[PDB]
């Protein structure tokens, strides 16, 4: 899908989830 | 899901429970990657070890789901399948070598808030994501502890393993179709899948593109959240020339 | 346990 993997309460929104800036860091 | 927390509303709207018709209980997890299919680990379906050979008018699958046990009434919504398909060379004897299947649904599911697809990963995005030391995420209702069920879909964020580290950690035969995520005993956190989060994903958010991808999928692991073991997760990317081939033949 | 589901999906 075009819109695969954004979630319509999260990036849809730009919102964040609590441990996703988790996975961010580790991408070093 | 062992030493994990609730998941946030709609935080895996891709997540599917695999569900036996009778009796009625959790078989699995699994992802939706389409209107039409949903993808999950061969052994939820097939294992003759344990006299597992499901057809498809044995199963559902449910989409939008938080609740374990609750029917989530306008939120939640139940396919029928239409057609199984498990990878030709699932290795069920040995080591559980390409665990990997495909379920095509009878009808499109309607997206919503709580139901949406993810992503599957390109040759450059798996190249770039899959390291050690890179954490990934994996969902599911299966158990709480090795040796009990969660009110809520569970939630725990795992860094991917050095493939020796992997092989050093257990006897059973490693493969390229396979990889490799916990923490180490002496990094003082913690967290696995367990039995009843097979078939759900493992996946990743794109820093170059915020999007998720799945590129895993709960596969085996010995026990749960041991200290010196790892979970063990199917390469969805190695897989997934027979994806395109079953979804472009089957679609 | 599981709460049942509606028939609809068991036929
Ligand atoms: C991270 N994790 C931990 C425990 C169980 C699981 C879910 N997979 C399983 O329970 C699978 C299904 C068949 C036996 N499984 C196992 O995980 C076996 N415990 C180990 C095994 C691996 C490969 C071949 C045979 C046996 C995942
Ligand atoms: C599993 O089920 C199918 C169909 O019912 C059957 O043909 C097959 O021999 C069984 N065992 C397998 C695939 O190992
Ligand atoms: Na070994
Ligand atoms: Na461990």
């Amino acid at each position: 899908e075009a819109d695969c993997g954004l979630r319509p309460l999260f990036e849809k929104k730009s919102l964040e989830d609590k441990t996703e800036r988790e996975l961010l860091e580790s991408y070093i | 899901i062992v030493e994990g927390s609730d998941a946030e509303i709609g935080m895996s709207p891709w997540q599917v429970m695999l569900f036996r018709k009778s009796p009625q209980e959790l078989l699995c997890g699994a992802s939706l990657i389409s209107d039409r299919w949903v993808l999950t680990a061969a052994h939820c379906l097939l294992y003759p070890p344990w006299d597992k050979n499901f057809t498809e008018n044995d199963l559902l699958v449910r989409i939008g789901k938080h609740s374990r046990t609750r029917y989530e009434r306008n939120i939640e919504k139940i396919s029928m399948l239409e057609k199984i398909y498990i990878h030709p060379r699932y290795n069920w004897r040995e080591n559980l070598d390409r665990d990997i299947a495909l379920m095509k649904l009878k009808k499109p599911v309607a997206f919503s808030d709580y139901i949406h697809p993810v992503c599957l990963p390109d040759r450059e995005t798996a190249a770039s994501l899959l390291q050690a030391g890179y954490k990934g995420r994996v969902t599911g209702w299966g158990n709480l502890k090795e040796t009990g069920q969660p009110s809520v879909l569970q939630v725990v964020n795992l860094p991917i393993v050095e493939r020796p580290v992997c092989k050093d950690s257990t006897r059973i035969r490693i493969t390229d179709n396979m990889f490799c995520a916990g923490y180490k005993p002496d990094e003082g956190k913690r967290g696995d899948a367990c039995e009843g989060d097979s078939g759900g994903p493992f996946v990743m958010k794109s820093p170059f593109n915020n999007r998720w991808y799945q590129m895993g999928i709960v596969s085996w692991g010995e026990g749960c959240d041991r200290d010196g073991k790892y979970g063990f997760y199917t390469h969805v990317f190695r897989l997934k020339k027979w994806i395109q081939k079953v979804i472009d033949q089957f679609g | 346990d599981f709460e049942e589901i509606p028939e609809e999906y068991l036929q």
